[PDB]
């Protein structure tokens, strides 16, 4: 199960 | 008896036209169980292993939504990175991300990770303590500062120690039949004369799982690396792996050489010697 | 950075003339990911060839497996042809049932 969020660089 | 779950993400910019090519793959140990390819027709996270098909629609709808969110993040990152590196919009660039968790034999949290790369080089990575970042250069530095202010590590840590481990355990249980089984390598040796004076002995390890394995040559009881060749472990195409190690020896002296095979699927290592 | 691809051409199962099998071309250690891989039968490009989903190693280098069913024989020569930005020209690796 993937990580729910993903912050940009 | 230890296990892990990993996700790999690749995005490649396409300056000539359109959005970046985006490819995501998920693994449990050495078994790919999901995938997403922006080039595919479905535009959905898709199953790659039978035991994940058990998952219901809410799982596929959720994984799809999140994997799409990931692709968009990479899309933005390529732009941002292009700026950080003061690069032309004419060239194609690559961003890669990988994260996952490992558990020991007791299926308890062992370690987590989250790494990022730009054009094939380390950009930023989460430290093993899951509390700090490792920035390779100044572009990554500004990213590091941005992520510290937003507390990205705190969030990742919860995923890596929580949901990551919890679902790994679920998968291992649902796919127990293959995921909790080891396939010991099938081994044999081949003889290939290279001249009338020399001959190559090749030690084969086939159809094994997981991929981790060690092949070593010994001559009269002691390790030998000279005049040997070890190819990288490669996939057979059916879920298992292959590998071989070879040594050139004087013809007639084959019996002095032994191949030693070590693999998690073997109670004790195997030893092979030419007839 | 750019990395030249490593290439291994081999069969899924031990080879036996006349017996159906799978021809594999595992390309790895390369960067960027854009690459051209073709399987050849007697110098001619084989159609319908498939490949795994792009993935990569700890050092970020990419790897892919291209494959197709085939039947080894005494005559037919099989091979893999790889083109990548790091190569001055397409690299052709011939299949050897002994490797």
């Amino acid at each position: 199960s993937l990580y729910n969020t993903v912050a940009t660089l | 008896g230890s296990h892990s779950m990993r996700y790999f993400f690749t995005s490649v910019s396409r300056p000539g036209r359109g959005e970046p090519r985006f490819i995501a793959v998920g693994y449990v140990d050495d078994t790919q169980f999901v995938r997403f390819d922006s080039d595919a027709a479905s535009q959905r996270m898709e199953p790659r292993a039978p035991w994940i098909e058990q998952e219901g629609p809410e799982y596929w709808d959720g994984e799809t939504r999140k994997v799409k969110a990931h692709s968009q993040t990479h899309r933005v990152d390529l732009g941002t990175l292009r700026g950080y590196y003061n690069q032309s919009e004419a060239g194609s660039h690559t961003v890669q991300r990988m994260y996952g968790c490992d558990v020991g034999s007791d299926w308890r949290f062992l370690r987590g990770y989250h790494q990022y790369a730009y054009d094939g080089k380390d950009y930023i990575a989460l430290k093993e303590d899951l509390r700090s970042w490792t920035a390779a250069d100044m572009a990554a530095q500004t990213t590091k500062h941005k992520w510290e202010a937003a507390h990205v590590a705190e969030q990742l840590r919860a995923y890596l120690e929580g949901t990551c481990v919890e679902w790994l355990r679920r998968y291992l249980e649902n796919g127990k039949e293959t995921l909790q089984r080891t396939d010991a390598p099938k081994t044999h040796m081949t003889h290939h004369a290279v001249s009338d004076h020399e001959a190559t002995l090749r030690c084969w390890a086939l159809s094994f799982y997981p991929a981790e394995i060690t092949l070593t040559w010994q001559r009269d009881g002691e390790d030998q690396t000279q005049d040997t060749e070890l190819v990288e472990t490669r996939p057979a195409g059916d879920g298992t792996f292959q590998k071989w190690a070879a040594v050139v020896v004087p013809s007639g002296q084959e019996q002095r050489y032994t191949c030693h095979v070590q693999h998690e699927g073997l109670p004790k290592p195997l030893t092979l010697r030419w007839e | 950075i750019q990395r030249t691809p490593k290439i291994q051409v081999y069969s899924r199962h031990p080879a036996e003339n006349g017996k159906s099998n799978f021809l594999n071309c595992y390309v790895s250690g390369f960067h960027p990911s854009d690459i051209e891989v073709d399987l050849l039968k007697n110098g001619e490009r084989i159609e319908k060839v498939e490949h795994s989903d792009l993935s990569f190693s700890k050092d970020w280098s990419f790897y892919l497996l291209y494959y197709t069913e085939f039947t080894p024989t005494e005559k037919d020569e099989y091979a893999c042809r790889v083109n990548h930005v790091t190569l001055s020209q397409p690299k052709i690796v011939k299949w050897d049932r002994d490797m």
